[PDB]
């Protein structure tokens, strides 16, 4: 599939 | 086996230009810590084939941001090293056969991945003097 998308959302984060 | 020939490559085949199969792909990768090198000089070359056209490597591109930016996160820093590694030279080449629309995304995700600081700063400065000289002027 191919919902929206921007780089500079996604996880960096999450969880250790 | 959780490994075969191509894998990386046959997942790339199936991912498209979205967070959807990307993320989910990177999932996978992040799962693979124990052989992030492996996985590492698989995609590189897979990349580095050009019996893949812009847009396969266009998918390999959001996957490696997703990846290293978990890598980064937790803690699998064999990730973000492995793939960091590879990216000066690897992401220095996607600029040779990227379209200017493209390279200038391109430029945005490693841009992204700069300001979030993956990459160790010494290896950031390998992928910035590699995507200038990629420029194709100077």
């Amino acid at each position: 599939t191919s919902p929206s998308y921007s780089p500079t959302s996604p996880s960096y984060s999450p969880t250790s | 086996m959780a490994f075969s020939s191509e894998q990386f490559t046959t997942k790339l085949n199936t991912l498209e230009d979205s967070q959807e199969s990307i993320s989910s792909a990177s999932k996978w990768l992040l799962l693979q810590y124990r052989d992030a090198p492996k996985v590492a000089e698989m995609w590189k070359e897979y990349m580095l084939r050009p019996s893949v056209n812009t847009r396969r490597k266009l998918l390999g591109l959001y996957l490696m941001n997703h990846v290293v930016q978990q890598a980064k996160g937790q803690k699998i820093i064999q990730f973000q090293d492995s793939f960091g590694k590879v990216a000066a030279e690897v992401l220095g080449r996607i600029n040779q056969e990227f379209p200017r629309d493209l390279k200038k995304k391109l430029s945005r995700v490693v841009n992204i991945l700069k300001e979030r600081n993956i990459f160790s700063k010494q290896v950031v400065n390998d992928i910035e003097r590699s995507l200038a000289a990629a420029l194709e002027h100077h």
